[PDB]
């Protein structure tokens, strides 16, 4: 019935949007260092995502033999299936969505809390112990973070009465949250920059650099769907963070300018300057050690956000700001 | 502090003293200005302030305990019964906190986690003696379960230390499923969890029929559970050999501090709840069983941990004759039996931590007692008497009374097996008596002196136990006023 | 939330309120009471100094018997004073003031 | 509930293209990480008490707030236990 | 229907917890899991029961049995570090010093 | 069984349970009432009305064979 | 028809842990009865619960048994033993089992055989629908705060031990400072 | 008070943690019953 | 203020829904009625359409599958 | 105008994103014949059916 | 979204009654009160059906009489309340030309 065509629609324009997302990371990296990015295939490169795609589907593949090949080939379908399904209840506008579930933040946290198993799996299931130590890392790393995800999330929840996004943006309808909780937001985006090993925090990655990664095993398509599934969180992260924090499909100053625009362009426009601020932290800034990011994770970001929930509760409660 | 927590003010207050003790702890032991000290002694001499402390906030608010009586009513009720209940206890633990300091220092076991968990798991004892539901019911057993993991496990590179944390790891959580299970079938087939609930839903219907057969099944997973925290045979296999593994203050306060806690529980959420002829029949076969093979296999061993740990197998059999008599006199025996029992097993691990400084095992590495140390030998001797049963000594009282209890209960076959069992398990005691006094080893282990700290509740325990038959008095007017008071 | 500060045994002697406040039950506050206070206080940091010696830390072992000390012996006074307000405890100088 | 059947099948519908991009091709120890783990454990159980009492604040009153005060008291004192032991550092 | 199919499922797990830890003989990490599978439905039995009397309490209980099964796994798998760190492997009869 | 309802209203028959409980705490014998524990548990279970229905769903089954 | 098929998956992940060989894959199918349990708790209407429990048992003791079990490396024939023998122990048990769930539902839960047409729908309560998540927090934290507070308690204990077990500082290991004094202010210098 | 400021330089997200905390923990124990005393 | 508007549009409307509902339930449990006692007239001493309950206080019918509402 | 060539991979993400959420939208109003609602519930349900269901008799 | 049977007759359904609610709210919260007294007092749906009946008669009253009294406005209404779920504040000029038809 039309529940497929709905889903069909998500997912193929999804992976349309990451084959351009990380041209546009190419993009706006090389414009950052004085230089231009991907534009001899096709016109300014935008046939560049097909042509790599093209590429990687007709190099031959290659079976490690690892004595545990279902895992071994099972963990990048892992990881996709929960991005796509994390992709599955985000909002777009006023009823652009599939699973209007009442519970939508902490479905959302659940898919992120079971994203760890396909990294590990990888790791676990590659020959070199290398790569399983790196999993192991990437894990810990993106635990920590979740926990720290998960209480800004119990702070937006503390702000507003209800658990769904579109609840949560018709709440944002007054003042974006943004403005009350900059702070917040900017701990939840460098979260969630250590959540998808973007930017600093960025251990697999960092091949080149004595920690390896998990991904050093993986054939062709193994690393074509691992990187799939990374971009595809970080676009679902961004989402994220418009939805929480900017309103999601709510307009400026709410002038009649700028209700012509539908809404679902200002619910881009806003997923698109938060990924060119993922490009601009990745291409502007060094990369924390292992130690250090975890120590980061553990002590400053937890303790901050607990007073932040503390904070946002005692100011609710005690004045009538209460919904 | 608002006026309802007048009911709660001995845990509150035993609660911030574990907390600022920890605090402390930590802090002064993490601490590079000094030279990283041992703070176990001087946090265990805390929290044994805090729990004499909190003792004498429990005995002089007698009445202010049962303050917020509906408020609390979901969760816990106060009476004279866990009155007297929660102020043994607290002298149990104090005991076992004041005969445990020498074992610190010269075994150099130094973590103040210990002293901190000792206080987190009296206070988990003390919420399961008030406790009225079947749901605080679980969360105190289970706090008291992971801090006795903790506890067991508490010498990591202790080989036995660690098995015994394994072993009691597993058996727990098997008997904490089962439990579970049984409180999952009682709360499905009967809609309450309360024991006021419980008890309205289950008078005047026997809980053997096609009627409640799901009722049957949750009560008897919920015994099967409180049999294993108590070690009846049929589940007794973790008590040996963890009370061996287990450092010897853990395994004191294992056997000392919950039995009158799993106890008193037994009492408010079997005889007053689910009271019926079958619980007390499987108590009944538990009971022989106990007292049956902990007299066989303590005649066997040849530690004196695990001839401890039998000799507590069978005096929790005799704890089960008295509860599945389930009368006044039933009710009021079993109280008597824990608190005789309670004070002959402080005084017999306060002796063997004495003995602990030369490193005491076998039972004839203490020969030739009563010539290095004379005093020790006779006191030892006689609470080995004490827990045969011998007239004079305090043991002897807790077990006729036992024997009347089952004499006035009709249950003469319960009454002759504990009589035979008694017969039977005297011999081990006798021959602990033969090793100090009779024989001439070839070689002697001498002794180190003791300290001021095990010897004073050594002394005043040995008192008590040798001149008790002078004044029964007082203990036999508390458990018949306890026994009366658990109902009305 | 409800809050019911009805207890199960009724006092046994009369009741100049049912539910004080706590800044009426801490101005009831006696010379028995301030002596109940001072006596814990004090053997709490005796305690404190007596077992701190060993580990070398007399200072911050005093402190924190006093911390504990005077946190135990608040609660014991403010336990007499309101048992004494509630007529649970023999209260006479208090009825004597109320009539 | 009603709308976690769109879910299932996108789940499903995941399935078939992840399979389908798979077969294109076709055609032609260490004690730190289990510190880590107990911690996730301790705090996930945080946020799943953060979360209804989050959504209720508004029935819950000053009681219910306090009491969560309490929880986290009582909950941040571990915190501290692990900052000082050396939990969180690697 | 409904109530009897998911009660059967329950005891079902729970019979199945009981078989791992029957059958794991030299696997004692299975017999972890057993009883992590015996938490489990136990969990599934109080919710179900909650739901069909129409309870509150099921659930909260159910919540509070989550809490302490969490609780107890970190404690559990601390003892089996602890263990396979002292004796070097996870074989039963290296853990059988007692007896 | 307490009133707490599973969608935040009265209990199913938290009513049944408060009659018997008001019977039992104000009956001369527990006996009294039997009818009352009896309707509690036949609103927690539904066994007596699910009896009924399947001794009608046997007798339908059976005219028609 | 849909919940037959979970219990059976249920069922089959079930077994697998019982009977699985790699401690891995045991963990794998642990996390696949759970998933299953969660569609159940679906089924059910508590969406709350099947949340928390994909987030704590899935996500939290999940990976805690991954890790540890990944970490141990257990071989085979350390881990080992014939099942046929324990074959009829385990049969007589889970037919005993089986029989006293026979008993239990012949007398309590009476199963009804066939229904739409005949539900009343209040519509009161309707009105404003409080949410399984909903109900709980209300309830929770303002009548049962104890049942609450003392898993604190638990998860305190939890904690401690967890330290007091598994915690090993480095004896001697240099450790990076980075308040140093050239971090700090870094005046220049020169041979001069 | 020099130590306070040392321990601020030293570790100053602490400390912002633990000020945060304050005064979401002061906000209702004194505030709110101000503003309910006012009403 | 919005959800307050809302709850108060849906209560006012609820009784006559209450009414239609209540009269669409009394013609269904009168039809089950008939038929059982047309299907069940054959055997002796039994009741139409006898509450197993006592002392009134009426319920609905229990319908055997758990939380039909939500569906 | 350099910058706005090397954002131009964004715009088509914005577009894409608009796309789907679009797509999906009219998708459903064609299905159901009126845009998919959010605050949904019990009562929204039985409301709804009981609409078709006199809809379909009136007619 | 139709509001109106073949032969005039105001069809129930939910987007006309969420549309009335404060019409009928005004004009017989008395039998609405009445109806909801009878229905706490006896929960059986036989034991009081003409409450029931006298609050279905007011209902489709009013709904005749604000069919018949305006047209156009009621029929938007109802249009756009069909539309979007029974949401009030998506249909906000529908609303207040229906007030100013049918004031309260
Ligand atoms: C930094 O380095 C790296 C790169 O460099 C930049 C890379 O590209 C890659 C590989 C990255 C990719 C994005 C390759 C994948 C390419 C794709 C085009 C994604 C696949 C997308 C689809 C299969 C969806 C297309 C489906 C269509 C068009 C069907 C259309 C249906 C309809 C119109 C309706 C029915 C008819 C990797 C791993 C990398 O690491
Ligand atoms: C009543 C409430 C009133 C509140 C008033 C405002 C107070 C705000 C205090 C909290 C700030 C939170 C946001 C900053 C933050 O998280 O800093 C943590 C920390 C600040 O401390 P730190 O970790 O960098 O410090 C070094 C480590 N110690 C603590 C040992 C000295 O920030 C980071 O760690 C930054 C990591 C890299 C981020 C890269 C992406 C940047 C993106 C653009 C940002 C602009
Ligand atoms: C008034 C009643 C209490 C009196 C307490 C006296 C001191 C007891 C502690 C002490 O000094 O022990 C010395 C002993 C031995 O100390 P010592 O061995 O260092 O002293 C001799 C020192 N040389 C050899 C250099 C001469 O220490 C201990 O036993 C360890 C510390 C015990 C602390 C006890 C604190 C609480 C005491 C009761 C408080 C009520």
């Amino acid at each position: 019935i039309a529940v497929p065509a709905e889903i069909l629609g998500i997912i193929l324009p999804l992976l349309l949007g990451v084959a351009f997302l990380v041209l546009a990371e190419r993009k706006v990296m090389a414009f950052v260092q004085r230089r231009k990015g991907p534009d001899v295939v096709g016109s300014f490169g935008l046939l560049q995502p097909l042509a790599d795609g093209l590429k990687l589907i007709l190099k031959e593949p290659i079976s490690p033999s690892s004595a545990n090949f279902f895992l071994f080939r099972m963990a990048p379908v892992a990881t996709f299936m929960l991005s796509l399904v994390a992709w599955a209840v985000v909002p777009f506008d006023y009823g652009m969505v599939l699973s209007d579930s009442n519970i939508g933040l902490l479905y959302l946290f659940a898919i992120s809390s079971l994203g760890v198993y396909g990294i590990i799996t990888a790791g676990w299931s590659s020959n070199s112990k290398y790569a399983f130590l790196g999993a192991l890392r990437s894990a810990a790393q993106m635990v920590s973070y979740e926990v720290s995800i998960g209480l800004i999330l119990i702070t937006v929840l503390i702000c507003v009465g209800s658990c769904n996004l579109s609840e949560i943006v018709m709440a944002q309808k007054q003042i974006w949250f943004g403005i009350p909780l900059f702070p917040v937001l900017v701990m939840f985006f460098i979260s969630c920059l250590a959540e998808t090993n973007r930017a600093p925090f960025d251990l697999p990655e960092a091949e080149a650099e004595s920690v390896a990664g998990y991904n050093v095993e993986y054939s062709s398509m193994g690393f074509a769907l691992f990187f799939l599934g990374e971009y595809a969180n970080m676009i679902l992260m961004s989402g994220l963070c418009t939805s929480l924090s900017l309103g999601g499909w709510l307009p400026i100053l709410d002038l009649p300018i700028f209700k012509r625009i539908p809404g679902s362009i200002w619910f881009s426009i806003k997923v698109i300057l938060f990924l060119f601020l993922y490009i601009w932290v990745r291409a502007a800034f060094p990369r924390y050690r292992y130690d250090q990011l975890m120590g980061l994770g553990w002590k400053v970001f937890l303790p901050l956000s607990l007073a932040w929930v503390v904070a946002v509760s005692g100011v609710s409660v005690t004045f009538p700001w209460l919904p | 502090m608002f006026n309802l927590f007048l009911a709660v003010y001995p845990e509150i207050f035993i609660i911030n003293a574990t907390f600022i003790l920890l605090i402390h702890g930590v802090v002064f032991s993490t601490s590079k200005k000094y030279d990283y000290p041992p703070l176990v002694s001087n946090v265990g001499w805390l929290g044994l302030l805090s729990v004499l402390i909190t003792l004498l906030l429990l005995a002089a608010g007698a009445p202010l305990l049962t303050i917020a009586h509906l408020f609390r009513n979901n969760f816990f009720r106060r009476d004279n019964f866990t009155y007297f209940c929660q102020i043994l206890l607290l002298l149990s633990t104090a005991g076992t906190i004041s005969m445990c300091f020498d074992f610190f220092e010269q075994e150099r076991f130094d973590a103040f986690e210990f002293i901190v968990l000792i206080l987190l798991s009296t206070c988990s004892m003390l919420f399961m003696i008030s406790a009225y539901d079947l749901i605080a019911m679980y969360l105190a057993i289970e706090l008291q379960s992971l801090c006795f993991y903790v506890m067991a496990a508490s010498k990591r590179k202790s080989e036995f230390s660690t098995e015994a944390g394994l072993k009691y790891l597993i058996l727990g959580a098997f008997s904490s499923g089962i439990l579970l299970f049984g409180c999952s079938m009682i709360y499905g087939s009967t809609g309450a969890t309360h024991f006021d609930q419980l008890a309205k839903i289950l008078t005047g219907y026997e809980l053997a029929g096609a009627r409640s057969s799901g009722i049957f099944m949750g009560i008897l997973f919920i015994a099967v559970g409180s049999l294993f925290k108590i070690t009846a045979v049929p589940f007794h296999m973790w008590a040996p050999d963890i009370y061996e593994g287990s450092p010897t203050p853990v395994t004191a306060f294992l056997s000392i501090a919950p039995k009158i806690s799993i106890f008193a529980n037994i009492l408010r959420v079997f005889i007053y709840g689910s009271y019926g002829a079958t619980l007390q029949q499987i108590f009944c076969f538990c009971s022989i069983a106990s007292m049956i093979l902990g007299a066989l296999a303590a005649m066997a061993q040849t530690k004196v941990k695990r001839l401890l740990a039998y000799s507590s197998i069978g005096h929790v059999g005799y704890i089960c004759i008295g509860f599945s008599c389930g009368t006044i006199e039933g009710i009021q025996s079993l109280l008597i039996g824990i608190f005789i029992y309670a004070l002959m097993t402080i005084d017999a691990f306060a002796i063997v931590l004495a003995l602990r400084q030369t490193r005491v095992k076998y039972i004839a590495d203490l020969g030739a007692l009563a010539k290095t140390n004379p005093i020790l030998a006779i006191t030892f001797s006689i609470t080995m008497f004490s827990y045969v049963g011998i007239p004079p000594l305090a043991g002897f009282c807790s077990k006729f009374y036992l024997f009347f209890a089952a004499l006035g209960c009709g249950a003469y076959f319960l009454a002759s097996v504990g009589v035979v069992t008694s017969v039977i398990g005297c011999f081990y005691y006798i021959r602990l008596v033969k090793r100090m006094f009779f024989d001439t080893p070839r070689t002697w282990i001498l002794y180190e002196p003791m300290d001021r700290d095990k010897s004073l509740l050594l002394a005043m325990t040995s008192s008590f136990i040798t001149l008790f038959f002078l004044y029964p008095s007082p203990l036999f007017s508390v458990t018949h006023q306890m026994a009366l008071s658990l109902y009305l | 939330m409800n809050t019911d500060i009805t207890a199960s045994t009724k006092p046994e002697y009369p009741v100049v309120d049912r539910n004080p406040p706590f800044t009426k039950v801490v101005g009831n506050f006696s010379t028995l009471d301030y002596l109940r206070f001072v006596t814990i206080t004090g053997v709490s940091v005796t305690v404190g100094y007596l077992s701190g010696i060993k580990p070398g830390i007399r200072g911050p072992s005093m402190v924190t018997g006093g911390l504990i000390g005077v946190m135990g012996g608040f609660m014991y006074a403010y336990q007499n004073s309101a048992g004494r307000l509630m007529g649970f405890f023999p209260n006479d100088d208090e009825v004597a003031r109320h009539n | 509930m009603l709308e976690f059947a769109p879910i299932c099948i996108y789940l499903v519908i995941s399935l078939l293209v992840s399979l389908i991009l798979l077969g294109l091709p076709f055609l032609f120890f260490d004690i730190r990480f289990y510190l880590v783990s107990i911690l996730f454990i301790i705090f996930d159980l945080e946020v799943t008490f953060f979360f209804p009492w989050a959504v209720s604040l508004n029935k819950i009153d000053l009681f219910g707030f306090w009491s969560m005060m309490a929880f986290l008291l009582i909950l941040t004192i571990g915190f501290l236990y692990e900052w000082k032991r050396g939990a969180l550092d690697w | 229907m409904d109530l009897i199919k998911y009660f059967t499922f329950s005891m079902i797990i729970f019979i199945l917890g009981i078989w791992g830890i029957l059958l794991n003989r030299r696997n004692i990490l299975i017999m972890l899991m057993s009883i992590e599978l015996m938490l489990l439905a136990v969990n599934s039995n109080f919710l179900v029961f909650s739901v069909s009397l129409d309870d509150m309490m099921g659930q909260l209980f159910a919540l509070l049995v989550l809490t302490v099964a969490a609780a107890e796994s970190a404690i559990g798998l601390a003892i089996f570090v602890i263990t396979f760190r002292v004796r070097g492997t996870i074989a039963v009869e290296f853990i059988n010093s007692i007896q | 069984a307490s009133g707490w309802g599973i969608t935040g209203n009265k209990g199913r028959c938290y009513d049944f349970w408060m009659d018997f409980s008001e019977c039992m705490s104000r009956c001369r014998e527990p006996k009294d009432c039997g009818l009352l524990r009896e309707d509690y548990l036949e609103c927690l279970h539904h066994s007596k009305e699910f009896q009924r229905r399947n001794r009608i769903y046997k007798e339908e089954q059976r005219k028609i064979r | 028809m849909i919940l037959s098929v979970l219990f059976s998956l249920a069922l089959v992940s079930g077994l697998m842990v019982v009977r699985a060989k790699n401690p891995v894959h045991s963990v794998l199918f642990f996390i696949l009865v759970f998933c299953d349990t969660s569609g159940l708790l679906l089924l059910l209407g508590l969406d709350f619960f099947a949340m928390i429990f994909l987030v704590v048992y899935i996500g939290a003791i999940a990976v805690l048994f991954l890790f540890v079990v990944m970490m141990f490396h257990i071989q085979i024939a350390e881990i080992h033993e014939e099942v046929l023998r324990y074959l009829p122990v385990s049969g007589i048990i889970g037919l005993i089992l089986w029989w006293e769930m026979f008993f239990i539902l012949d007398n309590e839960t009476i199963p009804l055989l066939p229904t739409t047409s005949l539900i009343y729908t209040v519509y009161a309560g309707k009105v404003r629908s409080w949410t399984n998540l909903e109900t709980l927090g209300n309830l929770l934290y303002t009548y049962y705060f104890v049942w609450f507070l003392v898993p604190s308690l638990i998860l305190l204990v939890a904690m401690i031990g967890a330290i007091v077990l598994t915690m090993h500082r480095t004896t001697k290991v240099k450790r990076q400072d980075v308040f140093r004094r050239n971090a700090i202010d870094f005046r220049r210098t020169i041979m001069r | 008070m020099e130590k306070l400021k040392m321990f601020v330089v030293q570790e100053p997200v602490v400390a912002a943690s633990c000020l945060i905390a304050g005064f979401g923990l002061f906000l209702p124990a004194v505030v709110r019953p101000i503003l309910d005393s006012y009403q | 203020a919005l959800k307050e508007e809302k709850y108060a549009a849906r209560r006012s409307i609820l009784p006559v829904l209450q009414a239609e509902e209540d009269e669409r339930f009394v013609r269904e449990w009168h039809k089950y009625l008939a038929y059982e006692a047309e299907v069940m007239k054959d055997v002796p001493g039994w009741k139409v359409g006898e509450s197993v309950y006592n002392s009134g206080r009426w319920v609905p019918p229990a319908s055997g599958e758990l939380r039909p509402d939500i569906w | 105008l350099r910058w706005m060539e090397a954002v131009l991979p964004l715009g088509i993400i914005a577009g894409m994103l608009c796309v789907m959420g679009n797509a999906q939208y009219y998708i459903h109003k064609a299905a159901h014949g009126r845009p998919k609602h959010i605050g949904n519930d019990l009562w929204d349900v039985a409301m709804e059916r009981r609409d078709k269901k006199l809809h379909e008799q009136a007619a | 979204a139709s509001a109106v049977d073949a032969s005039g007759n105001p069809i129930p359904s939910s987007s006309v009654l969420m549309a009335s609610s404060k019409h009928i709210g005004i004009r017989c919260h008395s039998e609405n009160l009445d109806f909801l007294k009878c229905k706490k007092k006896d929960p059986n749906p036989e034991k009081c059906l003409d409450k029931g009946r006298d609050v279905t008669r007011c209902v489709l009253g009013l709904l005749k009489d604000l069919h018949q009294k305006c047209t156009k406005e009621m029929d938007d209404y109802v249009g756009c309340m069909y539309y979007h779920t029974n949401e009030f504040d998506l249909c906000r000029k529908e609303q207040q030309a229906f007030e100013k038809k049918c004031s309260l």
